[PDB]
């Protein structure tokens, strides 16, 4: 997943170990949507200001 | 003319006026810099430097290095061991020596093998770990193509060769970045004998 | 529509149909989640909607998982012979059932005798044949190539194997009881189920021409029971008949994924809860 | 001025490659032959080495293959021989160390004659003892029973390329000397003569 | 002109066209910036231009990129079944879209039914034929067998199938649509295009001269139209689109490239643009 | 037109097409940056789209490279031979090459052999000459006095030189070939490319009126197809064709550039990579 | 003579070629250095004649160079099976090209048509036929065989394709003219060049008979000119015409050297000049 | 073949003979020192080779060596009259005398006086006429234009002013030596030298195709005999011999030195040794 990512920068990780290939660990990813903040509001200005 | 003229943003300007004031501050220059930043609210940086560019462009010649440079540039391309530096190095495992160059040299690191996988500078070969490098020399000889600086020792047959550490295998197959290279000459002296590889390898 | 389905097909199809329930799933969740605002549903869904990850397949954008299906799908169904032919009778690997077909079976497929003695029109979900001569009772007059399963009603003139009022047989062969003259019917109707999924056609017929775009020489649109059919017809003759369901079961869900990213719509039971 | 000091790209060996949109989907059900006991090789038993040879007829290079499975054939209507077919596996085992497992394309040589009739002759009537291998059947059946100008021969005629053609070409590949090296080969060159062959324990 | 198009075609092409590409950009790149001095442009080109950082070239002048090319197309293209071990073709996974074919159809190719019935001679961008007896209408008199897409103008008594004006398939079929006696004269002109490319046509014609003389006994010279019409009627059937395009940009960009590097004018976008 | 052109003028060319190139350059490069706001575009480029650099412009606003273009154009081409001392010429022998003519070859000018034997009407890229009396085979019919180079199409009873569709010489002649009596038209067309470059047209046209309102003694607005033809008939005996390509370079680079100059649109690939 | 030449003749005669040209530059240094002493030339070479650091010669005197010809020479042409293995016949990757032929086609050959309607008669440096029976002009009458190239100095009665005084294609063709009944003759003179290279006959004819008393049953002693038809006649057809060059290049170099190393003369240019 | 020498001619002819031989002498030293590999001749030429040190030539590259043979025989044979400083090359009256001619006389050129009295045929190194009238000794029958020198063999029925066998004059005139009646022949033999060399006539036929595809207006291809007598026909009248060979030497040497950086083959004596 990290060396597949496509960006501004060529991500290199050296080849694992056959048996260090099964380790396994933990990446928590948030799945939440952050466009309903960017609504209108009768505050905006507020925000802007700050 | 070609570039950065006049549509150039005003953050480009800090670059091209450094020379200028470089120059005002030499001897011999005081009037003219005192004028010019006495008054700069009146006339500007920019202003002045555009009437010396426009003085610059009409006729204005430049210094003869100009010239020299560019005529000692091609002169550089032509003999590169001259100011001791290579294009490429070829890395591989079974060598096969070029036989004109045996005619003045006992033996030498001239081979003429074919390269594979050509890799373009010398840092990804080093940040690659072995088992990746050695599948590289299995199948050919490989290529590393950035340019090196390196030096040639001529050698008499009798002479003792100086050790060149060429790769050190301390945890990686680094290679090194001066590339010391040994010869050893032939002479009417020992022309008709065979010197053994022993030493080189 | 002509192709040609190797025997690695049920471990492809495997793949293929998580990855469609996966993406299916993706697509749900996002759109309940989807709050009206300046940013459309189809910008919505292309952020955060083809980001899936699994063994083998890394895309997170959904021309990703529109290639990945197309890599599956002509691995499957249209490259020749991946490998010798025992290397895949010796998998141990093992695969999931897939959902039990429900598409109707209203335009049923059978074939009439050598003899030309019959004639046969078609209704929904009827068989209707006419006699051009006399002929003797109990003999074949039509049989059903397309595998068909459930009750039987409103037999007229004829008689089927069944009991209890269902079918024994998946490919009943209709035969004569009684003695009749020329010009005669005889009826057979059926409320049974065909090979496919019945839901989600809509999403099939704008999924079809979206793989045919692409596969142009071996793919033509065409209907979702036609396609089905020869794609039923085309499977190698030694398979068991739980490969064969999942072969099919990929095959009618490529389609309709691709069809349902293009028209972002919920996604049917039969594709998103494999 | 066709010629190269690469073992993978001499005359006799065929190059291979999946269609260029299908490859990811090739390596996925190689893992899958890998999980499974899916190799063959010249040290484990015949009875099972036996089971995992099947050569297929090659009508097109666009096929996959796995290195340590594949053996590949052209469509003909020779038969081969025990001797034959046991020096072409010889052959093709030792071949397999210098395959490039980097690139996404495989080399294979191809069988001249067929092959699987004397596959299937042997696999009826294999038992299963644990010290009988392929190597050991092909030390009975090739070295003990033939000369070595025979058996190069034999080989010489199980691939496309002439006796003349494998001894020229293994002047120029040190690999394709080792590799016959491998197979209990020895060459001496001697002016003004034609090569000799004999087997490594006469030598 | 006899030439074997090998099954590794595409991946060949790949390369190639990489090198062309880069090459050509190299050129514009030292001719923009070369200010008038002592030295000509061709010293100035020599000296620079050859350093390209790319698999397979072993010099920095441009006597290497023309060996490259000249062994890449004896690899791909002739009957030398010698594959190119120094580049990348082994570790290719993915190819990229070549340009779209921009050349003109002047001298549209056509054949005629072997009945014989008509006549065909050429024009600067239709074709008209000839009745010998009567002819009903609805059956064919030409057809093109060089593909061909674009809308049709000034079609008198005959009919092909179009939308909008807008041509349907890419090889129409031109069929009568009105009894006619004979001695009747049936015209069709068409604002398409054929496959190939319009523009470096001087730098084609003196590079397929530079790239005959070594492969004499293989290439002749001709014109552009008669290269790219044989090295199509000499693809294999089992060739998608995608990959003969690839192979088609790389069979004309090899001439133009060789003949670019002797007179050191500019380049053709599709070249430059890859 | 009366214009005289001089033995130097491959020299000025050289400077000119350098100008003109430079100015189309910084003519894209503002075009790319405009702020689309109060002020027009052509504000914009009035006030920044000078050259700084080059010595012989006089100053940093577009009228320079107006007032430069006219001298150099006045110097090279008009009758006054004046040698321009305050551009700087250094090597008169070094010229760097201009890039290949593209301009379709519709009307080809042709000259009859003078017997009047023939009658000569024009097309849309042939030519086509009716017998006015008896003609046997093999002499004159037609020969070409503005070179033309490329392929041929629909040849019908007349010969021309010619290798795979490709003309041999640049000025092809045409010979007939079967003794034809009777008052029979022969027929000759060309896939080929004349002299100059196509693209730009609209500018010639708004740019030679701009010169020509200049210059009006000496030129006169008409068609770019006229205009090249009397400036190529006006090149001198002794010139090789590296030098007259890079005359008539400039000679259309001019007034495409100054009518570019003033409707403000982009520029033509042949002027900007020169 | 039968001679059998291998697929690595060109790889062997780049050694040999090689080996000659050293040998020849170590005579000229002898002969610069010999100083009139109480030793003969003969017993000065015997003592300093051996080439240094050419790797497969053994011995230190002219006879391991002789022993090394020898060995190359009936690698090359005699026997496929034999193939040395002491000298770098490994990285013969690419060859030098060679001096160009200098032999001029004094008798040049020519094969009459199986009609036998002419006569055949050789002179100094031209051909003349006699017809037998009357011949229609517009046919072939001779065709030679053995390549020649060069202008023509005189030709009657007969036509041959050649351009500005110089001969189009190596193998001309003539063709009679106009008709010519009653035994008439026509006359076509050449000032060309054959393959093979004039200078070193002498040493040639020496070294012929060295290089035939070894191989009696392969080689005789014969003339320069058949030499090399033979040789040429038995070269493989589908060979490059880059490696025909350096195998007749080698075949007359070998013979001229054996007659060198006997008579201590000069070297000839295109033997030292390599 | 329209051309037009200034009387500067030696003064560029000096340089240009110069930078010939180096270049051929750096060709000869750098192809003595290939070792067969990876890079062919061609990269290796390119490369290591073509370095020169010569004053007024700032180009070490192939390249810059053939534009500055192009503008040297341009200023020296093309342009006209143009003083040599203006281009750099320094004219000075002390300057070296070249290598005297060695091309034999195979086809001597005769002008026959007016009348028709006589008739010329030609062959391999002699003239023969016939008498059509009667003839009394002491008058004119032939006269060579293109001068020639040497020996004189096999004068028949004619006299020539000779002594002791070699030719008194450099244009021999034939006079009959005894009047003849009934239409004999007269036959003049000569070993002689005429204007031009013999060596490098391979390397000619090439180079002039090279310069001729530059000022295809000025050149044409043609044989070295015909060039040679075109060149000499031009010369100014009032020129010394000895400026007249500097002339000739060059104009002879330019294309075969284009035709040799082509051919990577050696080079005549007459071409190094200068």
């Amino acid at each position: 997943r990290i060396t597949e990512m496509v960006n501004d920068r060529r991500i290199m990780i050296q080849k694992l170990t056959l048996a260090e290939k099964p380790q396994v660990m933990r990446h928590v990813t948030t799945e939440i949507n952050n466009d309903l903040f960017f609504k209108m509001s009768p505050v905006a200005q507020l925000y802007i200001y700050h | 003319p070609t570039r950065y003229g006049t549509s150039e943003s005003i953050d480009k300007f800090k670059i091209a006026w450094e020379n200028v004031e470089s120059v005002l501050n030499m001897e011999g220059n005081d009037f003219v810099k005192t004028i010019m930043y006495a008054y700069e609210d009146n006339f500007p940086k920019k202003d002045f430097y555009m009437m010396l560019k426009q003085i610059a462009s009409d006729g204005q010649g430049a210094h003869p290095i100009a010239a020299a440079i560019d005529q000692l540039r091609t002169i550089v391309y032509r003999e590169p061991e001259r100011f001791g530096y290579i294009d490429s190095v070829i890395l591989t495992h079974n060598p096969d020596v070029d036989t004109a160059y045996n005619r003045f040299f006992h033996l030498h690191p001239i081979v003429t093998n074919q390269p594979s996988n050509t890799i373009k500078n010398a840092q990804l070969w080093n940040e690659m770990r072995l088992e990746q490098q050695v599948e590289h020399i299995k199948a050919g000889p490989v290529r590393i193509i950035g340019p090196f600086h390196v030096t040639y020792n001529y050698l008499s047959e009798e002479e003792d060769m100086p050790a060149t550490s060429h790769i050190i295998m301390k945890d990686n197959m680094i290679l090194n970045d001066h590339l010391t290279f040994n010869f050893v000459k032939r002479e009417r002296r020992n022309n008709k004998k065979r010197v053994s590889s022993f030493r080189y390898k | 529509m002509n192709l040609e389905i190797n025997n690695f097909a049920p471990a492809i199809s495997s793949i293929g149909s998580q990855l469609c329930s996966l993406s299916a799933q993706k697509l749900l969740t996002c759109r309940k989640q989807y709050g009206n605002g300046a940013k459309s549903f189809e910008e919505f869904y292309a952020e955060i909607g083809g980001i899936i990850g699994m063994m083998g397949i890394n895309s997170q954008t959904p021309s990703g998982i529109r290639e990945a299906i197309y890599r599956l799908y002509q691995s499957a169904f249209l490259f020749g012979d991946i490998f010798p032919e025992s290397f895949g009778i010796q998998n141990t690997q093992n695969i999931k059932p897939p959902p039990g077909f429900t598409a109707p079976a209203k335009k049923l497929e059978v074939v009439l005798p050598q003899g030309g003695a019959f004639d046969l029109i078609y209704n929904n979900g009827e068989i209707r044949v006419t006699t051009t001569r006399n002929v003797q009772a109990g003999d074949l007059v039509c049989t059903v190539t397309f595998p068909i399963q459930g009750s039987v009603i409103a037999t007229r003139n004829c008689h089927v194997n069944e009991i209890g009022g269902q079918l024994t047989t998946t490919r009943p062969e209709i035969i004569a009881s009684v003695p009749m003259p020329a010009r005669t019917v005889i009826v057979a109707s059926f409320d049974a189920i065909e090979i496919g999924y019945g839901e989600g056609d809509d999403l099939f017929a704008i999924g079809i021409a979206i793989l045919s775009n692409r596969f142009n020489g071996q793919i033509t649109p065409m209907s979702r029971h036609n396609y089905m059919t020869q794609m039923f017809a085309n499977l190698p003759a030694n398979m068991s008949e739980r490969d064969s369901s999942a072969v099919l079961h990929f095959a009618q869900a490529a389609p309709v994924v691709l069809g349902m990213m293009e028209r972002l719509t919920g996604a049917p039971k039969w594709v998103l809860d494999y | 001025m066709n010629w190269s000091k690469a073992i993978n790209f001499q005359p006799f060996m065929l190059e291979t490659r999946p269609p260029l949109t299908t490859i990811p989907i090739m390596d996925q059900l190689v893992e899958i032959g890998e999980r499974s006991n899916q190799k063959w090789s010249m040290t484990d038993r015949l009875f099972f080495a036996i089971r995992k040879i099947n050569p297929i007829f090659v009508t097109s290079s666009q096929i996959p293959s796995k290195f340590d499975y594949t053996i590949l054939q052209m469509p003909t209507q020779l038969i081969a021989s025990l001797k034959e077919t046991l020096l072409f596996l010889a052959f093709s085992y030792y071949l397999r160390e210098y395959q490039d497992k980097v690139g996404q394309m495989k080399f294979y040589p191809v069988a001249m004659k067929n092959m699987i009739p004397i596959v299937n002759y042997l696999k009826d009537r294999v038992h299963n003892n644990f010290d009988t291998t392929l190597e050991q059947a092909y030390r009975q059946n090739v070295v003990h029973t033939l000369s070595a100008s025979d058996a190069f021969d034999l080989l010489s005629g199980m691939i496309a390329t002439t006796r003349l053609d494998l001894i020229q070409r293994t002047r120029i590949c040190p690999e394709l000397l080792n590799v016959l090296n491998k197979m209990s080969f020895i060459l001496i060159y001697a002016p003004n003569r034609p090569s000799i062959l004999s087997w490594k324990n006469q030598s």
